């Protein structure tokens, strides 16, 4: 059961040392792994190949800030002096050959973000037009907030952040760090 | 130079079949096997397996034995992924990729093809102008909106005054059994309602272009 375990999500302050972990299943503790990084609407891009002894070879257009290391079954990607452009989902992968068949497995990836603003709300009543149609949608727009976590309470559907977010009731209350 | 170009996005219904393309350029196609990788929305990458580009022989990853098939036409340097008996869980972006191996890693990737599998029928939005509830009085700014309701599939595009208003525009991401989103624009209260402000909503999949002008309520 070849498995790679990753830390899923992590934010950092601009300038901080980041350090991501990719942990091999114990029967595979000696394996070389591959690091990739993936931008939002794009294929993953090769970053480095990391060996069990920490020796790594990086892909091209990959800053000196990026480095790798290892310890037991753990493979580490370290990003010193982190930058907004370093934001990516970082994914490790590993290949193996068993019974003359190649097999490859990806970790679940670790979403890395770089990081205070309190949200502003805009609320709209339903339109005349919509009312003629006997429906009514209340619109709560939430903008200008960092960091991303928000909860919204009022027939409700609320988007995720991308910060900005939206909620629709078919008073708008937004909680953010309090 | 070396590239992998994949066919465009696809929308299918459950039980149907689909084929995705991967056209390779810049290298000897039959030398490098072609790999396939699935990524469901928000989820992690699943290696689907690979096909030998010289003998044609496919090698499927365990969770992709049955409904999946790798094929090729070498003289066109093109690899294909076919998925049969489509279901909602097949909703994903699919990548083809090349691997170098002497150092080992995926060195080149298709741009991905996005597959949506849904029972929902293509549907144009209802567009509703959102005027503020009150007059601005002495606020410097005012915020106007558009409600784009019950459309399928993604995406729509909203502009304001045919693109003329750009700053102060915020289009929020859509929610869900159809899609609904909203766009807002913030303008000086000396601008609206004295001047005309219109939102332009385009939903290509249904070939709809709607203009809705914001009037005080």
């Amino acid at each position: 059961q070849l498995v790679l375990t990753q830390s899923s999500s992590a934010s950092f302050s601009l300038g901080a040392s980041a350090k991501l972990t990719c942990t091999l299943s114990r029967q595979h503790s000696t394996y070389t792994i591959e690091w990739y990084q993936q931008q939002p609407l794009k294929p993953p891009k090769f970053v480095m190949e990391l060996k069990k002894d920490g020796s790594h070879s990086t892909g091209d257009g990959i800053p000196d800030r990026f480095s790798g290391s290892s310890s037991g079954a753990h493979r580490y990607l370290s990003i010193s002096n982190i930058q907004p452009e370093d934001e990516a989902i970082y994914i490790c992968g590993v290949g193996d050959t068993i019974k003359e068949q190649f097999v490859y497995v990806f970790g679940g990836g670790t979403k890395v973000t770089v990081l205070k603003s309190t949200p502003t709300l805009t609320v709209f009543p339903p339109s005349s037009e919509e009312l003629k149609e006997n429906k009514a949608t209340l619109v709560c727009l939430i903008s200008n907030f960092s960091p991303s976590g928000v909860t919204v309470a009022w027939g409700v559907d609320t988007s995720n952040p991308t910060f900005m977010a939206s909620s629709f009731l078919h008073t708008c209350q937004v909680t953010h760090e309090g | 130079s070396i590239q992998l170009v994949q066919s465009g996005p696809e929308l299918k219904k459950p039980g149907e079949t689909v084929r995705i393309s991967c056209k390779a350029s810049g290298y000897s196609f039959t030398t490098y096997g072609m790999n396939w990788v699935k990524q469901a929305p928000g989820k992690g990458l699943k290696w689907m397996g690979w096909i030998n580009t010289y003998s044609g022989v496919p090698t499927y990853a365990d969770d992709f034995k049955g409904r999946f098939a790798f094929s090729l036409e070498t003289s066109a340097s093109t690899a294909y992924l076919q998925i049969n008996i489509l279901k909602n869980e097949d909703t994903a972006t699919y990548f083809c990729a090349r691997r170098r191996s002497d150092s080992n890693y995926f060195d080149y990737w298709g741009q991905g093809s996005t597959l949506t599998v849904s029972s929902a029928k293509t549907t144009p939005p209802s567009v509703y102008p959102l005027a503020p509830g009150s007059a601005a009085q002495t606020n410097s700014m005012v915020t106007l909106g558009c409600l784009v309701k019950g459309y399928f599939p993604e995406p729509v595009t909203v502009t304001w005054n045919s693109g003329s208003l750009s700053s102060g525009v915020h289009t929020f991401p859509a929610v869900l059994d159809l899609y609904t989103l909203s766009s807002s624009v913030t303008v000086p209260s000396s601008t609206w309602p004295s001047q005309t402000v219109t939102c332009n909503v385009a939903h290509p999949a249904s070939s709809t272009k709607v203009d809705k002008k914001i009037v005080p309520r």
